[PDB]
C-alpha cells in the first residue's frame, strides 16, 4: 500500500496494461491468515474459494485490467470548462467594444457602403471570380 | 637547461590522485569504460561504489542506441529488465 | 625566482571552508567589495540616467 | 524471419522450462504482450503451468486478464482463447478473471 | 548544505499558499502590466 | 466512488456550453460591431458620381 | 538615325532586376562623348542615343545631383 | 504518474479565489491603462 | 545563503530554474504586446497612434517572444535541467560561465525596456532594416539600445552554445558513443552549434549599423559606397538559422514526449531522427536569402534559393513520419503533454507547408510581407515552439518541483489554447492571399472582417495564459508530492527522484563497454 | 458449440495497411474534385471571360461610369 | 622554401628558425620600411560627398575631427586646417 | 565524495559582475553617443578588468593551486577554447563579407571603381609588409616557447615568449603609427569603413592576445606551467595563430588585392 | 482591389498573375492533402486499443517517407521555376516609367520624351468622395496605357519602401541608391490599387498605389496635360 518518497530507487508497482507482471508485489507484508493463504496457494488451486482467489489476486494485484482501463466522465468537466473560459472571453471582447473602442470610421456606414459597391462594380472589382463576376450587369441585380 | 616542474613534482589535488591512481592501473575515479563479463550469474558484471547502490546502463546489443537504466542495489545480483544481463554490486571504502 | 607553489596549494588546500574567490585573505574581501560596490552602485546610476533619459528635457 | 510455428515453438519452449524463476516468468509475459499478437493458446497454456511450478495463482488470472486486453475491439478472441484452455484451467483449479469478478470495472 | 525537496528547490517561498498567491500574481502582473504602462508613457510624452 | 466528474460532468458540460453560445452570440449581434459582410446579394448599389 | 524612339530598349550588358549601372554607365557615356565633340569642335548631336537613354533611365534627382557635382568638380567618375 | 494526495488541499472555494485573483492581476492594470488611453492621447 | 545559491549559482539544475523563471516572465510581456497588436487591428481605425508607437509595440513583440521567451525556456531552461541528467553527468562543463549567460538576459532585457522608454522607442521592426534604423529616420539613442540588447543576449547564448556543446562531447558516459545519447541532447547540441555560427554573423552585422549610426561609416548607406541589402544578407544569415534554433529543442522534446505517452522505450528511427536534426541544421545556413526575393535578385539566385529551400522538406518529414510511426502501436496515454505534443504534429505540418509555398519565389512576389507570411510564423513558432514548451513544461514540471499539475485543469488549458490560436491566425492566410500587408496599424475596409475574428482569437489565447499561471499555482498550493514515475528505465532524468537532489551523479552511472 | 479460430496475428498491421490504402484511395478521389471544382474551374472561368472579351467596350462603359481621371 | 632540416620538430629547430629566418625577415621588412618612409606629397584638397562622411558628430572634440586625426594628411569636410 | 573527474566549481559572484559590467559599458556607450559623458562607461570597464582579473584568478588557483583540473577537464577547456575561436572567425568572416560586398561592387558614389575615387591606399609592401613579418615570426618564437616549455627549458620558453610578447607590441606600434599617417579616416565611405573597424577589431583582438601572453610570461616566471600541463599558455597560441591568420587574410583581402 | 471576405487572391490582371493563380491552386491541393493525410495518420495511431510496443525496423519505410516527399517537391518546382524565368524573359516595352518611394508618398517619372513627374499622396479619410476607398484612392493616379508592355524602375530617396500592385502580381523593393526593374501589363482597363509593402515609419499604412489604366490616346493626352 503505503509508498513513499525515499522509495524512488527500489523496484516499484505499476497497472500497466502493456506491462502487466510488475516488478514488486502490490502487498509485501501478510497477515496471520494471509500467511496461511500463500501457504494453502502451494497446493492445489481447485482447493481455494472464490474470496480465496479474489485474496490472492488482491495481494499480488491493486487494480484489475478492467479497473483500470475503466472511461471517465473527465470530458465532460474539460469540454464544458473550457466553453465556460471562451464563454468568458466574449465578456472581455463586450467591456473592450464599450469602453476602449471609438467609433469605426464613416465610410462603413449604410449610404457609403451602397455607393462604394457601385463604384466598385462601375470599375469592375474582381471581374472574372471575386466580385463583379457575381453582378449581373444586364439585369441590374445580383446573379442568383 | 631545466627549471620547469614535471607533474610528479608539482600535481596536487584530484589530477596527483588521477595520475598517481593510473600509474598503478587503476580508476577510481571512472576515466575508463569497464569491459564487460560473460553476465551469467555465475560471472556477473562487477559494479564498484561508494555507496549501497549505483545506477547501470546497460547497453543490450552492440550498435543499440537505447541504454536501459536502472539502480543496481548491494545484494543479490540484479538483471537488466531488457537483455536479462547479470550486475552485481560491489561496495567499498 | 623561486618556485613557491607548494606554499600556495598549502594556502588553498587549507580546510577553512572558504570558497575559492576569498581563500586567498583578506584582501580578496576587499577586492570582491570594490567589485560589488562599484556593479551595483554602477547599476543603480543606469537605472537613474533610464528615468532621466525616458523624458524630453 | 522465423515462422509462425517457430516463434510459438520458442515461446512454448520458453516457459515449459521445469526450474523458470519468477523473474523469467514476468520477463516472458512482459516481452510477448510486445509483439502484434495474441499468443496462441498453447503458449498460454505452458505459462500458466509455470505459474503453477511457481506456485502464484494471481500471475495466472492476470495472464487470462492480456490475452483478453491484447485482442483489443476483436472480442472473439478471447472466448476462444478460453474454450481452448478450459482443460488446463480445470486440471489446475485456474478461475477465469470473469468467474472472479475482475471483468467489473 | 542548502535545503532539499518539494518547495525548496526554488528561489520563492510556497509555505503559505496565498503568500505566493501575491507574489505569483505581481510576479506575472508585473510582466504583462509593463507594456501597457510604456504605451501610456509614450503617449503622454506627446 | 463516485469522483468530481460522475457528480458535476453533465452540469458543467450543459452550462458551460449555454453560457458560451449565449455571450457569443450577444457580443457578435448586440453591441454595435461591424463584421462587414461581404456586400454580393446583400447591398443595392447606389449611384455615388456627381457633377 | 534609326529614331522613332519609344523607350531604352533591352541591354544585353545589364539583363538583371538591377538597373543602377545601366542609368550609370549612359550618363558617363553621354558626357564623355558631349566633352569629346565639345572639344574637337563636332556636333553633340552623335550622342543622343545616350542622352535619350538615360534620360529615360535614370530618377531626375540622379541626374540632378549628378549634374551638381559635375559643375562643383566633385563628380567621382571619369570623364 | 502517481502522486501523493494534497498536503494541503485547496478547496473549490481556495480555487475560486486563486483563479479570481490571477485573472484580475492581468485584467485590472491593463483595463485601467485602455479605459484612460483618451485620455492619454487627447492632451 | 540565498544569495550564494541564487546568484552566485554553479548548478545547472537552479540555473535552469532561473531560466524557466526569466521566459515565464518575458512571456507576460510578450503576450501583453501581442494584445495590444491586435487591440489596434480589432477594429478598423486607429486605436493608440500611429505606425511609430505601433511598430515598436510589433517590435518589441518579436524580440520579447524570440530571445527572451523561447530561447531562454528551451535552451537555458530545459537545456540545463535535462542534458545533463540525460546523459549521467555531474553538471554543465562551464558550471561557473553558465551562470553569467543568464545573468546577462535581465540586462539585455533591460536594455529593450529602455530603447522603448527614450525617445520614440525603435519602430523599425525585428529585423532592424536600415535606412529606417538609421540616425536620420530613427534619431537617438533607442536603436542603439536595441543593438546593445542584442549583443548581451548574442554573448549569452554564443557562451551557452560553446557550454552545451563541449558538456555533450565531453561528459558523457566513457562506454556511451554520441548514437547512444537521446533525441533531446542531440537537439541541443544541434542548436549550439547553430548559435555558434550564426550569432558572430549578427554581432558583426549589428555592430556595422551601431557604427554606421555612430562612428559615420557607410556599411549600409549609398552615399558612402555602401548598401543597405548588405545589411538584410548580413542579419539573414543569421536570421534563418535562428528560426531552427527555435524550433530544434522543440523537435527533442516532441521526440520524447511522443515515445513517452506512446508507451514506448524509444523513438522509431532513431538514426533517422538524427540524420534528419543534422541535415536541417546543415540545410538552414544556406537558404537566407529566401526572405529577400523581392530586393532585386539575379533570376538564377532566386532559382536556388527556392530549390535549396524546398529541400528542407525532406529531412523534415522523415521527423514527422517517424512521430507518427512511434505512436503507431503504442499504449496512448492521453495526458496534456501528450496533447500539446499532437497538436504540435500537425499545426507545425500546417506552417511548415505554408513556407514550402513561400518557398517559391514567383508566388512570394504577391505573398511577401503580407500577413501570409505572418501565418505561416505564428503556425511554426506560436503552434509549434509554444506547443512544444507547453507540452515539456507539463511533462517535466513533475521532475523539476517534486509536485504534481492538475491534469484536468492542464487538459482545460490545452483546449482553450487551442481554440485561440488557430482562430487567431488561420484567417491571417485569406488577408495575406488578399493582399494585406505586415506592419500595418489600420488596414482597407475589405479586410475587417478576419482582423476582427482574429483579434477575438488573440483574446482566447489571453484567457489560456491567465488560466496557466492559476494552474501553476494551484500545484504549488496543493503540495501533491510525486510517488511513483513509469519507464525510468528509458528516461534517465527521472531516475533521481522527483526533485532530483542538488548534486547527482556525484558517483557516475556504470555502462560497461561488452 | 466449439467457437471457431480467429485471426490472432498481425491485427495491427493488417488494420493499418488497410487504412492506408483506404487513405490513398480518398486522395485521388479528392485530387479529382480539387481538380473538378478548382482548378479546372479556375481555367474556365479565366478562358470563357476573355474568349470574346472587348477591352475597348470596358473602358467605354468605365468612362461612361466617370471611375477616370484621365478620361471623361 | 628548401630547408630539409627534419626528423624530430623540437625546441632547437623551432630557435633555429626564429633567429636564421624569422628575425631576419623582420629586420629586411624594417630596412625596406625605414627607406620609403617620409612624408609624401598630399594630394589637393576635392569636397567629394562620398568622403569626409558627417551624418553625426564625434563623441569628443568638436565632432568634426576623427579619432586619430592628422592635421597633416587628414582635411576636413571644409579642407586641410591650417 | 564524488567518484568522477569533473570540476564542481564553488558559487561564485564574478558571473554576476560580468553581466553588470556589460550593462555598464553598452548602458555608457549610449551615455557616451548621446548624453555626452562617459561616466557609466568608465565604470563599466573598471568592473570589466575586475571581474575578469578576479575571475581566471579562480581559475589559476582551481587548477595550479587546488589541482582540479584532471585530464577530463583539461579535455574540456580544450573543446571551450577551440569553439571560441571558431566564433570569434564567423565574427570577422561578416567584416570580410562587407569588404567584399563592397569593393566587389563598387557603387557610383564612388566613381563606380575600386579604390573609390579620392581614396589613396596605403603601399602594401611598405608597413604592411613589415607587420605581416612581425606576426609570422611570433609564430615562429611562440612554437619555440612550446617546445622548450614541453622539453622543460625554463630560461629558453621565458626567451622565445618574450621575444613573441615584443612583436606583438611591435605590431601594435606600428599600427598605431599607419593609423595617424593613414591620408584616409573609418569618415571616408565604404572604404574607410571597412578598413578601419575590420583592422581595428584585429588591432583589438592583437592587445587581447598579447595580454593573454603577459598572463602567461609572468605564470612561467612563479614555475605555475609543468611540460605537460601548461593549457593557460596552449590556448594563448592557439588565439595568437588564429591572430595571425586573420591577418594573412586582412593583408591579402584589404591591403593588397583591394588597394 | 480586396473585396469584403475575401479568401484568395485578388483577379489576375496580368497574364503572369493568371500563371501564379494556376500555380497556387497546384500547390495549394498538395498542401491540403498532405495536412489532411498527416491529421488522419494522426487520428488512426490513436484510435484503436491493439498495441505493438517492441523495436521496430525503419529502414524500408523511410525510402518512401523520402522518395514520395522529393517527387512532390518535383512537382512544385517544375511550375514554379517556369513561371519564374518566364517572369525574366526578355519583353520589349514601349515606355518606360520611374517611381520614387518617399515618407510618405510615391512620386513618379515619366521622362521617354517630355519631363513630366508629379507625386501620389493618400487621400484623407475625411476628404473622401462618397464611394471611394479609405486608405487607397490617390490625390494623383499612375495613369498607364493597357495591354502594352511597361518597365517600371523603383526606388527611393529616403528609406526603404516597396511598389506592391497584388493584380498584377507585382512587388518590388524601393532602396535608396539602387534602380530596381520590374515589367508591368495590363490586359484590361481599370483602377488598380496597392499598397507600401516594407515598413517605412509613421506613415507606412498611408502610402498607397493607384494604377490607371486607359488606352494609348488617352494617355497621351493625360501626360500632355500633365507636363
Ligand atoms: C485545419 C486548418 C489549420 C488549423 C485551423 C483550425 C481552426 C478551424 C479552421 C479550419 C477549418 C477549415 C480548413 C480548410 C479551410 C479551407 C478554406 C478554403 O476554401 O480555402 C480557399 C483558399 C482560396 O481559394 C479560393 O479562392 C476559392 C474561393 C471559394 C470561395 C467560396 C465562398 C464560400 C465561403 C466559405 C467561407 C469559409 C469561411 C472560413 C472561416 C474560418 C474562420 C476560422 O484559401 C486558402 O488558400 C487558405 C490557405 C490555407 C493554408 C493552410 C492550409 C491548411 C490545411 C489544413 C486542412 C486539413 C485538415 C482539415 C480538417 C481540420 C480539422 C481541425
Ligand atoms: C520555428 C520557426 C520557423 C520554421 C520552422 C520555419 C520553417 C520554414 N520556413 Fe519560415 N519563417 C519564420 C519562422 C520559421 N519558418 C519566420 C519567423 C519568418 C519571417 C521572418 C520575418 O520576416 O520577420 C519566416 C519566413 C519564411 C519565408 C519568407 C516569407 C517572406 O518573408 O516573404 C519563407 C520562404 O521561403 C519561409 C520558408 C520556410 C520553410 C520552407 C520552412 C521549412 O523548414 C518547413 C518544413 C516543414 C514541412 C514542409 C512540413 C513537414 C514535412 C512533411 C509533412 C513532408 C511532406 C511535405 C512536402 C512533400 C512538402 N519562411
Ligand atoms: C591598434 C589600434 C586599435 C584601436 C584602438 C582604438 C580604440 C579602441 C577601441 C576598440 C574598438 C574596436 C572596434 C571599434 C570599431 C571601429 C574602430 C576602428 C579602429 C580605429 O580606431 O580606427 C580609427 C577610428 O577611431 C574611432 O573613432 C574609434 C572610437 C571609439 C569607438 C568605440 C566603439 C566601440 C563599439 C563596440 C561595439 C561592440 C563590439 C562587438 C561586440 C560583439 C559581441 C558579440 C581611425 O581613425 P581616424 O581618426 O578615422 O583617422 C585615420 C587616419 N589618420
Ligand atoms: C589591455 C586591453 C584589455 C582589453 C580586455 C581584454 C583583456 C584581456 C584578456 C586576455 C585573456 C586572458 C586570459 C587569462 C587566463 C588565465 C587563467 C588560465 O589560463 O588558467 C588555466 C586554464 O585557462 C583557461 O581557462 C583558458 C581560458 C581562456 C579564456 C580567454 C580567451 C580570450 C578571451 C578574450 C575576450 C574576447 C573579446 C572578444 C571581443 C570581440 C589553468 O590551466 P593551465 O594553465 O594548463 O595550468 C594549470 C597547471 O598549473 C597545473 O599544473
Ligand atoms: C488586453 C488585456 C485587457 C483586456 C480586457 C480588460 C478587462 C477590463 C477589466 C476591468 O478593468 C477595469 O475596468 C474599469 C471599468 O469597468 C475601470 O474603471 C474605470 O471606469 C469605471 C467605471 O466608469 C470608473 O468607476 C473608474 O473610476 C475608472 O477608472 C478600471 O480602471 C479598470 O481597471
Ligand atoms: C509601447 C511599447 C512599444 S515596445 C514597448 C515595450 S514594453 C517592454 C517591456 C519589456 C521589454 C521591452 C518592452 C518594450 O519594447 N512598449
Amino acid at each position: 500500500s503505503v509508498v513513499k518518497s525515499e522509495d524512488y530507487a527500489l523496484p516499484s508497482y505499476v497497472d500497466r496494461r502493456d506491462y502487466p507482471l510488475p516488478d514488486v508485489a502490490h502487498v509485501k507484508n501478510l497477515s496471520a491468515s494471509q500467511k496461511a493463504l500463500k501457504e494453502k496457494e502451494k497446493a492445489s488451486w481447485s482447493s481455494l474459494s472464490i474470496d480465496e482467489k479474489v485474496e490472492l489476486y488482491r495481494l499480488k494485484f491493486k487494480e484489475s485490467f478492467a479497473e483500470m482501463n475503466r472511461s471517465t466522465n473527465e470530458w465532460k468537466t474539460v469540454v464544458g470548462a473550457a466553453m465556460f473560459f471562451i464563454g468568458f472571453t466574449a465578456l472581455l471582447l463586450i467591456w473592450e467594444k464599450h469602453y476602449v473602442y471609438g467609433p469605426i470610421p464613416h465610410t462603413f456606414e449604410e449610404e457609403w457602403v451602397a455607393k462604394q459597391t457601385k463604384r466598385m462594380l462601375d470599375m469592375k472589382v474582381a471581374p472574372i471570380q471575386g466580385f463583379s463576376a457575381k453582378w449581373d450587369y444586364d439585369k441590374n441585380e445580383w446573379k442568383k | 637547461g631545466g627549471g620547469v616542474p614535471t607533474d610528479e613534482e608539482q600535481a596536487t589535488g584530484l589530477e596527483r590522485e588521477v595520475m598517481l591512481a593510473a600509474r598503478k592501473g587503476q580508476d577510481p575515479y571512472n576515466i575508463l569504460a569497464p569491459k564487460a563479463t560473460s553476465g551469467t550469474k555465475e560471472d556477473p558484471n562487477l559494479v564498484p561504489s561508494i555507496t549501497n547502490k549505483r545506477i547501470v546502463g546497460c547497453i543490450c546489443e552492440e550498435d543499440n542506441s537505447t541504454v536501459i537504466w536502472f539502480w543496481l542495489h548491494k545484494g543479490e545480483a540484479q538483471r537488466c529488465p531488457s537483455c536479462g544481463t547479470h550486475y552485481k554490486l560491489v561496495p567499498h571504502q | 625566482f623561486e618556485n613557491r607553489v607548494a606554499e600556495k596549494q598549502k594556502l588553498f588546500q587549507e580546510d577553512n571552508g572558504l570558497p575559492v574567490h576569498l581563500k586567498g585573505g583578506a584582501t580578496d574581501n576587499i577586492l570582491y567589495r570594490v567589485t560589488m560596490t562599484l556593479c551595483l552602485g554602477g547599476t543603480l546610476y543606469s537605472l537613474y540616467c533610464l528615468g532621466w533619459a525616458s523624458f524630453p528635457h | 524471419h522465423e515462422t509462425d510455428e517457430e516463434f510459438d515453438a520458442r515461446w512454448v519452449t520458453y516457459f515449459n522450462k521445469p526450474d523458470i524463476d519468477a523473474w523469467e516468468l514476468r520477463k516472458g509475459m512482459n516481452t510477448l504482450v510486445g509483439y502484434d499478437l495474441v499468443p496462441e493458446p498453447k503458449i498460454i497454456d505452458a505459462a500458466l503451468r509455470a505459474c503453477r511450478r511457481l506456485n502464484d495463482f494471481a500471475s495466472a488470472v492476470r495472464i487470462l486478464e492480456v490475452v483478453k486486453d491484447k485482442a483489443g475491439p476483436h472480442k472473439e478472441i478471447y472466448p476462444y482463447v478460453i474454450q481452448e484452455l478450459r482443460p488446463t484451467l480445470n486440471e489446475l483449479g485456474i478461475s477465469t478473471p470473469e468467474e472472479l469478478g475482475l471483468d467489473k470495472v | 548544505h542548502y535545503e532539499e525537496g518539494p518547495g525548496k528547490n526554488i528561489p520563492f517561498s510556497v509555505e503559505n499558499k496565498w503568500r505566493l498567491l501575491a507574489m505569483m500574481t505581481l510576479f506575472f502582473g508585473s510582466g504583462f502590466a509593463a507594456p501597457f504602462f510604456i504605451v501610456r508613457h509614450q503617449l503622454l510624452k506627446k | 466512488a463516485p469522483d468530481f466528474h460522475d457528480k458535476y460532468g453533465n452540469a458543467v458540460l450543459a452550462s458551460g456550453a449555454t453560457f458560451c453560445v449565449a455571450v457569443w452570440v450577444y457580443m457578435a449581434t448586440q453591441i454595435g460591431i461591424e463584421w462587414n459582410p461581404s456586400p454580393v446579394g446583400r447591398v443595392t448599389p447606389k449611384e455615388w458620381r456627381e457633377q | 538615325k534609326i529614331k522613332n524612339y519609344q523607350t531604352a530598349p533591352f541591354d544585353s550588358r545589364f539583363p538583371n532586376q538591377n538597373q543602377t549601372r545601366n542609368c550609370w554607365q549612359n550618363y558617363l557615356d553621354f558626357h564623355r562623348c558631349e566633352k569629346a565633340m565639345t572639344a574637337k569642335g563636332g556636333d553633340v548631336s552623335v550622342c543622343e542615343w545616350y542622352r535619350r537613354v538615360y534620360k529615360s533611365l535614370c530618377p531626375i534627382s540622379w541626374v540632378s545631383t549628378w549634374d551638381d557635382r559635375r559643375a562643383e568638380g566633385t563628380f567621382p567618375g571619369k570623364i | 504518474i502517481t502522486a501523493k494526495p494534497a498536503k494541503t488541499p485547496t478547496s473549490p472555494k481556495e480555487q475560486a479565489i486563486g483563479l479570481s485573483v490571477t485573472f484580475l492581476s492581468f485584467l485590472l492594470p491593463a483595463g485601467w491603462v485602455l479605459y484612460h488611453l483618451d485620455n492619454y492621447k487627447k492632451s | 545563503m540565498f544569495i550564494n545559491r541564487w546568484l552566485f549559482s554553479t548548478n545547472h539544475k537552479d540555473i535552469g530554474t532561473l531560466y524557466l523563471l526569466f521566459g515565464a516572465w518575458a512571456g507576460m510581456v510578450g503576450t501583453a504586446l501581442s494584445l495590444l497588436i491586435r487591440a489596434e487591428l480589432g477594429q478598423p481605425g486607429t486605436l493608440l497612434g500611429d505606425d511609430q508607437i505601433y511598430n515598436v509595440v510589433v517590435t518589441a513583440h518579436a524580440f520579447v517572444m524570440i530571445f527572451f521567451m523561447v530561447m531562454p525556456i528551451m535552451i537555458g531552461g530545459f537545456g540545463n535541467w535535462l542534458v545533463p541528467l540525460m546523459i549521467g553527468a555531474p553538471d554543465m562543463a562551464f558550471p561557473r560561465m553558465n551562470n553569467m549567460s543568464f545573468w546577462l538576459l535581465p540586462p539585455s532585457f533591460l536594455l529593450l525596456l529602455a530603447s522603448s522608454m527614450v525617445e520614440a522607442g525603435a519602430g523599425t521592426g525585428w529585423t532592424v532594416y536600415p535606412p529606417l534604423a538609421g540616425n536620420l529616420a530613427h534619431a537617438g539613442a533607442s536603436v542603439d539600445l536595441t543593438i546593445f540588447s542584442l549583443h548581451l543576449a548574442g554573448v549569452s547564448s554564443i557562451l551557452g552554445a560553446i557550454n552545451f556543446i563541449t558538456t555533450i562531447i565531453n561528459m558523457k558516459p566513457p562506454a556511451m558513443s554520441q548514437y547512444q545519447t537521446p533525441l533531446f541532447v542531440w537537439s541541443v547540441m544541434i542548436t549550439a552549434v547553430l548559435l555558434l555560427l550564426s550569432l558572430p554573423v549578427l554581432a558583426a552585422g549589428i555592430t556595422m549599423l551601431l557604427t554606421d549610426r555612430n562612428l559615420n561609416t557607410t556599411f549600409f548607406d549609398p552615399a558612402g559606397g555602401g548598401d543597405p541589402i548588405l545589411y538584410q544578407h548580413l542579419f539573414w544569415f543569421f536570421g534563418h538559422p535562428e528560426v531552427y534554433i527555435l524550433i530544434l529543442p522543440g523537435f527533442g522534446m516532441i521526440s520524447h514526449i511522443v515515445t513517452y505517452y506512446s508507451g514506448k522505450k524509444e523513438p522509431f528511427g532513431y538514426m533517422g531522427m538524427v540524420w534528419a536534426m543534422m541535415s536541417i541544421g546543415f540545410l538552414g545556413f544556406i537558404v537566407w536569402a529566401h526572405h529577400m526575393f523581392t530586393v532585386g535578385m539575379d533570376v538564377d539566385t532566386r532559382a536556388y534559393f527556392t530549390s535549396a529551400t524546398m529541400i528542407i522538406a525532406i529531412p523534415t518529414g522523415v521527423k514527422v513520419f517517424s512521430w507518427l510511426a512511434t505512436l503507431h502501436g503504442g499504449n496512448i496515454k492521453w495526458s496534456p503533454a501528450m496533447m500539446w505534443a499532437l497538436g504540435f504534429i500537425f499545426l507545425f505540418t500546417v506552417g511548415g507547408l505554408t513556407g514550402i509555398v513561400l518557398a517559391n519565389s514567383s508566388l512570394d512576389i504577391v505573398l511577401h510581407d503580407t500577413y501570409y507570411v505572418v501565418a505561416h510564423f505564428h503556425y511554426v513558432l506560436s503552434m509549434g515552439a509554444v506547443f512544444a514548451i507547453m507540452g515539456g513544461f507539463v511533462h517535466w514540471f513533475p521532475l523539476f518541483s517534486g509536485y504534481t499539475l492538475n491534469d484536468t485543469w492542464a487538459k482545460i488549458h490545452f483546449a482553450i489554447m487551442f481554440v485561440g490560436v488557430n482562430m487567431t491566425f488561420f484567417p491571417q492566410h485569406f488577408l495575406g492571399l488578399s493582399g494585406m500587408p505586415r506592419r500595418y496599424s489600420d488596414y482597407p475596409d475589405a479586410y475587417t472582417m478576419w482582423n476582427t475574428i482574429s483579434s477575438m482569437g488573440s483574446f482566447i489565447s489571453l484567457t489560456a495564459v491567465m488560466l496557466m499561471v492559476f494552474i501553476i499555482w494551484e500545484a504549488f498550493a496543493s503540495k501533491r508530492e510525486v510517488l511513483t514515475v513509469d519507464l525510468t528505465t528509458t528516461n534517465l532524468e527521472w531516475l533521481n527522484g522527483c526533485p532530483p537532489p542538488y548534486h547527482t551523479f556525484e558517483e557516475p552511472t556504470y555502462v560497461n563497454l561488452k | 458449440t466449439a467457437l471457431a479460430k480467429p485471426q490472432m496475428r498481425g491485427l495491427l498491421a493488417r488494420r493499418l495497411r488497410f487504412h492506408i490504402v483506404g487513405a490513398f484511395m480518398v486522395s485521388l478521389g479528392f485530387a479529382t474534385f480539387y481538380k473538378f471544382a478548382v482548378a479546372e474551374k479556375r481555367k474556365k472561368a479565366y478562358a470563357d471571360f476573355y474568349r470574346n472579351y472587348d477591352s475597348m467596350k470596358d473602358f467605354e462603359e468605365m468612362r461612361k461610369a466617370g471611375i477616370f481621371q484621365s478620361a471623361k | 622554401a628548401a630547408k630539409g632540416d627534419h626528423g624530430g620538430t623540437g625546441a632547437r629547430t623551432w630557435r633555429f628558425l626564429t633567429f636564421g629566418l624569422a628575425l631576419p625577415s623582420v629586420a629586411l621588412c624594417t630596412l625596406n620600411s625605414w627607406l620609403h618612409s617620409g612624408h609624401r606629397e598630399r594630394p589637393a584638397f576635392i569636397p567629394y560627398h562620398h568622403l569626409r562622411i558627417r551624418t553625426k558628430p564625434f563623441s569628443w572634440g568638436d565632432g568634426n575631427h576623427t579619432f586619430f586625426h592628422n592635421p597633416r594628411v587628414n582635411p576636413l569636410p571644409t579642407g586641410y586646417e591650417k | 565524495h564524488q567518484t568522477h573527474a569533473y570540476h564542481m566549481v564553488n558559487p561564485s559572484p564574478w558571473p554576476l559582475t560580468g553581466a553588470l559590467s556589460a550593462l555598464l559599458m553598452t548602458s555608457g556607450l549610449t551615455m557616451w553617443f548621446h548624453f555626452n559623458s562617459m561616466t557609466l562607461l568608465m565604470i563599466g570597464l573598471t568592473t570589466n578588468m575586475l571581474t575578469m582579473y578576479q575571475w581566471w584568478r579562480d581559475v589559476i588557483r582551481e587548477s595550479t593551486f587546488q589541482g582540479h583540473h584532471t585530464p577530463a577537464v583539461q579535455k574540456g577547456l580544450r573543446y571551450g577554447m577551440i569553439l571560441f575561436i571558431i566564433s570569434e572567425v564567423l565574427f570577422f568572416t561578416g567584416f570580410f563579407w562587407a569588404f567584399y560586398h563592397s569593393s566587389l561592387a563598387p557603387t557610383p558614389e564612388l566613381g563606380g571603381c575600386w579604390p573609390p575615387t579620392g581614396i589613396h591606399p596605403l603601399n602594401p609592401l611598405e608597413v604592411p609588409l613589415l607587420n605581416t613579418s612581425v606576426l609570422l615570426a611570433s609564430g615562429v618564437s611562440i612554437t619555440w616557447a612550446h617546445h622548450s616549455l614541453m622539453e622543460g627549458d625554463r630560461k629558453h620558453m621565458l626567451q622565445a615568449l618574450f621575444i613573441t610578447i615584443t612583436l606583438g607590441v611591435y605590431f601594435t606600434l606600428l599600427q598605431a603609427s599607419e593609423y595617424y599617417e593613414a591620408p584616409f579616416t573609418i569618415s571616408d565611405g565604404v572604404y574607410g569603413s571597412t578598413f578601419f573597424v575590420a583592422t581595428g577589431f584585429h588591432g583589438l583582438h592583437v592587445i587581447i592576445g598579447s595580454t593573454f601572453l603577459i598572463v602567461c610570461f609572468f605564470r612561467q616566471l612563479k614555475f605555475h606551467f609543468t611540460s605537460n600541463h601548461h593549457f593557460g599558455f596552449e590556448a594563448a597560441a592557439w588565439y595568437w595563430h588564429f591572430v595571425d591568420v586573420v591577418w594573412l587574410f586582412l593583408y591579402v583581402s584589404i591591403y593588397w588585392w583591394g588597394s
